[PDB]
C-alpha cells in the first residue's frame, strides 16, 4: 500500500544471467498497449484521475 | 490448498495422498498460477505426477507465461514424467507467451530421448516461435550435430 513499481530491467528466474542476451527465461520488459479502433469494453481503454 | 502446493514442492508421498484423500482441490494454484503437477515436473517426482493423474489433475496447466508440465519435463529432462503426462492426452503444440513449443525447449536442452519420444506423438517439425525460428535453429545455435541430424531426419 503506497508504493510504486518502478522495475527499470528484466527478470532472472534461477540460472541464465541476461545481460544483453537472448535469455529463455529471463523474460523481457514491459508488454505494449493494444489500443484497439473499435471494440468492446475488453479493448476499450478509459482514463481515470484520483 | 497452500499445504497441497508446499508439500508435493517438498517431495511428499503420504503427505500429498492424505492431502488429496482428505478433499483438498486437486488444482491448487497460487496468484502465479502454479499447479501442483507445475512443482512435480519441475523437481522430477514421478510418484508425484503418477498420483496427480491418477487422481485425475489437470493436463493443461496454465500458468502466467504460459508454462505446461511437458514443457517443463522437456526443460529439466524428466524421463517417464513427458511419457505418463503424454498418456493422459497432452497436447504437443502448446505455445506459451514465447511461443515456445516444447520441442523448441527440448531441443535446446540436450534432451535427446524427449525430443525423440515427443516426436513419436505426432509433434510438428515445421512449428515457429515468435521470432519465425523453429527447433532446428534453436538446436543450430546450441551446436548440436546429431540433434540437427534426428531433427532434419523426420522434416
Amino acid at each position: 500500500p503506497f508504493e510504486r513499481d518502478i522495475s527499470t530491467e528484466i527478470y532472472q528466474a534461477g540460472s541464465t544471467p541476461c545481460n544483453g542476451v537472448e535469455g529463455f527465461n529471463c523474460y523481457f520488459p514491459l508488454q505494449s498497449y493494444g489500443f484497439q479502433p473499435t471494440n468492446g469494453v475488453g479493448y476499450q481503454p478509459y482514463r481515470v484521475v484520483v | 490448498g497452500k499445504k497441497l502446493l508446499e508439500a508435493a514442492r517438498a517431495g511428499q508421498d503420504d503427505e500429498v495422498r492424505i492431502l488429496m484423500a482428505n478433499g483438498a482441490d486437486v488444482n491448487a494454484c497460487d496468484p502465479s498460477g502454479i499447479t501442483p503437477l507445475h512443482l512435480a515436473a519441475d523437481k522430477g517426482h514421478l510418484e508425484i505426477v503418477e498420483v496427480l493423474l491418477k487422481y485425475g489433475a489437470d493436463v493443461n496447466a496454465m500458468d502466467v507465461w504460459g508454462r505446461t508440465p511437458l514443457h517443463l519435463a522437456a526443460f529439466t529432462g524428466h524421463l517417464e514424467i513427458v511419457e505418463v503426462l503424454l498418456k493422459y492426452g497432452a497436447d504437443v503444440n502448446a505455445c506459451d507467451l514465447n511461443g515456445y513449443t516444447p520441442l523448441h525447449l527440448a531441443a535446446g536442452r540436450g534432451h535427446l530421448e524427449i525430443v525423440e519420444v515427443l516426436l513419436k506423438n505426432g509433434a510438428g517439425v515445421n512449428a515457429q516461435d515468435k521470432f519465425g525460428k523453429t527447433a532446428f535453429d534453436i538446436s543450430i545455435d546450441n551446436g548440436n550435430e546429431d540433434l540437427a541430424e534426428i531433427l532434419q531426419s523426420s522434416s
